[PDB]
RNA sequence: CGGUCCGGCCGGGAACUCAAAGGAGACUGCCAGUGAUAAACUGGAGGAAGGUGGGGAUGACGUCAAGUCAUCAUGGCCCUUACGACCAGGGCUACACACGUGCUACAAUGGCGCAUACAAAGAGAAGCGACCUCGCGAGAGCAAGCGGACCUCAUAAAGUGCGUCGUAGUCCGGAUUGGAGUCUGCAACUCGACUCCAUGAAGUCGGAAUCGCUAGUAAUCGUGGAUCAGAAUGCCACGGUG
């Protein structure tokens, strides 16, 4: 079999902290991982008015960056599964598991 | 221009003939950034000037250029293209060929 | 060459010359030449009389003449004599199908005068 | 022996694969005349191989994605110059003099707020 | 907007999942079935007796905190004014002024 | 304009057609359905079409079948 | 490199392109001239980039009774079987005119027909919706894939190759109108979008006046998104040529 973990977060310096904790735990317990791959960041762009009345020209420019990380684990070792499944990770990281 | 005194950009020359002056000539006729259709008219016009209106294509353009004389060459090439559009012939290659024929014989 | 459409077509290509008849555009002229068997780039020269009257037979299915002028007109007469809202728009020279009348109604209203 | 050089433009990206000896040009499994519809685009890739003589002397195997007519052609022109500096390493003084090794970084200016284009402003009234 | 106008919008949504969620969904399919009842389905006449305010076209997406019907965003459910005020005080995660 | 699968008519006006044919013609019928399609079973009747503030009676004619009742009620006064 | 059903499609390869986490790199650093030996300027080399490299964010004290009683602060009183509230229809889209702002044009640097090449950036689950089939078409039916670098919108358009029209109110331009339809939605009359047929206004380059812009800019070409059941010649972005 094969399990993969899709990791998404809003901060780039915070998404790699939770990513490195998974990979280092996996290499220590004897699992085969083909590294973390950087998937392209789906960044939205928001341009809305700053004023509730006239002077249309002044606006605000927002964005929301959503980075993506994928870790592929080859062998479903029971020592690998039991450690990684209940790790204490950052609150701003959403996890997606494919068993 | 009051304080910012700078030069003028040096574009790449004509890929067919290696002429620096002919590269500025096709940019005048070029509208809407259509380089492929602008140089097709100019190449077809000069072959009319070369084969049936006098050999030495590079020298035949210069005799037509000399009578209507950086800026002196620029105003000369602009007067050829703008007067070629308001003619009675059918296509732009045929109109500009007759303008270089008239400018070579200074009329 | 005089068709049932008595007005004489110009001596040019076939798909252009059939457009001069009131009620035959470019698409319908393609449909007549495809049903007859005549190429679209054929002029009135060499278009023999055996090839003209077979165009009269194909155009005979459609009413394209002053008879078509009255049927467009009497269809508007059905609206105006009925007293409907759409009948009132044609009588006063006003647009029908929802165009604005603040400005830019110069086609319906006719030329300007203060 | 392979000799590689990366050249790119606004949204293009071209690779260059050099093999010693032919006059062969294969771009995206197509020919030089077949892929390039513009005659100017055929000649701008001949411009770096003008000071350095190529007739039937080296293969070039190129692919490119993105961009357009001259965006792909400018990507090839930069990629060849890095391949010849990989090939001989003494040809640089002729290539610095031509001006082809400099990457044209003139990207598109962003569409600004309050304007319909990058510099084009909507029409203005005096009073 | 006014408090009475937002009370209309809650009244439309409460009828939307009530009536037109599953019942009008069936009646739209019966009019759409090409296989059977090509002439006498009569689902359209039964749709007429249903109340109007269940319609998804009649509802207006408005700001959940103020009620402004203009400048709505489906990303946050708010008007363009309230997007700025939550972003500057750090109430929306990751939302900040951009430059490109 | 409308699709061919069913010409639209309101349910309240359709009931007013049924009683008018059987029980004979009456006083002109007040309604607000400016969007209904005229059916051939209404020819002869007089239906007062609402136009914003009043009701204008419309004597139904044979060639009115297929059109709307809103096409017989001007909504604004012009001078 | 093996494998050919000629598709990265399948073994594989980790090179390269791309994807993004970090770092290096441009600092007048070096050389020459000028300049009071100063700051600086000029010229040249090196370098991907050289004199704030390109762009953005970033906008002082003050001027505009500019914007917000509707972010709130300070509100106080009026109306209160009504200035409130519910529903139907109409209006916000009218029409003798005037003003500002846009699009398409007046064409052979073009129109039309066939063949055909190259984008970037986004959106998608009450959603994007392929394939197949039907219709000239707008679409409809059947029905996968996909919460997505996988699948879908989605064939980018200018351009290129040939043919045609031959300088005219035209195969220019498409307004307006009639007839017949599609789709959305309780519901397309007032007042929707789109398609098909037919009609083919004014207009042949625009007075005084007036605007944008110093380079990937102007000009032009299409694409995507927000708003949105549906309804973009507006607006926000993205690239192509230049
Ligand atoms: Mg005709
Ligand atoms: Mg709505
Ligand atoms: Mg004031
Ligand atoms: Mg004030
Ligand atoms: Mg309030
Ligand atoms: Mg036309
Ligand atoms: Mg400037």
């Amino acid at each position: 079999q094969r399990i993969r973990i899709r990791l998404k977060a809003f901060d780039h310096r915070l998404i790699d902290q939770a990513t490195a904790e998974i990979v280092e735990t996996a290499k220590r317990t004897g699992a085969q991982v083909r590294g973390p791959i950087p998937l392209p960041t789906r960044k939205e762009r928001f341009t809305v008015l700053i004023s509730p009345h006239v002077n249309k020209d002044a606006r605000d420019q927002y964005e929301i960056r959503t980075h993506l990380r994928l870790v592929d684990i080859v062998e479903p070792t029971e020592k690998t599964v039991d450690a990684l499944m209940r790790l204490d990770l950052a609150a701003g990281v959403d996890v997606q598991i494919s068993l | 221009p009051r304080r910012r005194v700078i030069g003028q950009r040096k574009i790449l020359p004509d890929p067919k003939f290696g002429s620096e002056l002919l590269a500025k000539f096709v940019n005048i006729l070029m509208v809407d950034g259509k380089k492929s259709t602008a140089e097709s008219i100019v190449y077809s016009a000069l072959e009319t000037l070369a084969q049936r209106s006098g050999k030495s294509e590079l020298e035949a353009f210069e005799v037509a250029l000399e009578n209507v004389r950086v800026r002196r060459n620029a105003l000369a090439m602009r007067w050829i293209v703008e007067a070629a559009r308001k003619r009675g012939d059918k296509s732009m290659a045929l109109r500009l060929a007759n303008e270089l024929s008239d400018a070579a014989e200074n009329k | 060459a005089r068709i049932a459409g008595i007005n004489i077509p110009d001596h040019k290509h076939a798909v252009i010359a059939l457009t001069s008849i009131y009620g035959v555009g470019k698409t319908r002229s393609k449909a007549i030449l495809a049903a007859a068997g005549i190429a679209e780039d054929v002029k009135i020269s060499e278009l023999s009389e055996g090839q003209i009257d077979t165009l009269r037979d194909e155009v005979a299915k459609f009413v394209v003449e002053g008879d078509l002028r009255r049927e467009i007109s009497m269809s508007i007469k059905r609206l105006m004599d009925l007293g409907c809202y759409r009948g009132l728009r044609h009588r006063r020279g006003l647009p029908v199908r929802g165009q604005r009348t603040k400005t830019n109604a110069r086609t319906r209203k006719g030329p300007r005068k203060p | 022996n392979q000799y590689y050089g990366t050249g790119r433009r606004k949204s293009s990206a071209a690779r260059v694969f050099i093999k010693p000896g032919n006059g062969k040009i294969v771009i995206n499994q197509r020919s030089l005349e077949q892929y390039f519809g513009r005659e100017t685009a055929r000649m701008v890739v001949r411009q770096p191989l003008e000071l350095v003589d190529m007739v039937e002397k080296l293969d070039l195997y190129i692919t490119v994605k993105g961009g357009g007519i001259s965006g792909q052609a400018g990507a090839i022109r930069h990629g060849i110059t890095r391949a010849l500096m990989e090939y001989d390493e003494s040809l640089r003084s002729e290539l610095r003099k031509a001006g082809f090794v400099t990457r044209d970084a003139r990207q598109v200016e962003r569409k600004k707020v309050g304007l319909r284009k990058a510099r084009r402003r909507p029409q203005f009234s005096k009073r | 907007a006014k408090q009475s106008m937002k009370a209309r919008e809650v009244k439309r949504v409460a009828l939307a999942d009530k009536y037109f969620a599953k019942r009008a969904e069936l009646k739209a399919i019966i009019s759409d079935v090409n296989a059977s009842d090509e002439d006498r389905w009569n689902a359209v006449l039964k749709l007429q007796t249903l109340p109007r305010d269940s319609s998804p076209s009649r509802q207006r997406n408005r700001c959940r905190q103020t009620g402004r019907p203009h400048g709505f965003l489906r990303k946050f459910g708010l008007s363009r004014i309230k997007v700025r005020e939550a972003a500057m005080r750090g109430e929306i995660p990751g939302l900040k002024k951009a430059s490109w | 304009r409308s699709l061919k699968k069913g010409p639209f008519i309101d349910l309240h006006l359709l009931k007013k057609v049924e009683k008018a044919v059987e029980s004979g013609d009456k006083k002109p019928l007040r309604t607000w359905s400016r969007r209904s399609t005229i059916f051939p079973n209404m020819i002869g009747l007089t239906i007062a079409v609402h136009n914003g503030r009043q009701h204008v009676p419309v004597f139904v004619t044979d060639e009115m079948v297929g059109h709307k009742l809103g096409e017989f009620a001007p909504t604004r006064t012009y001078r």
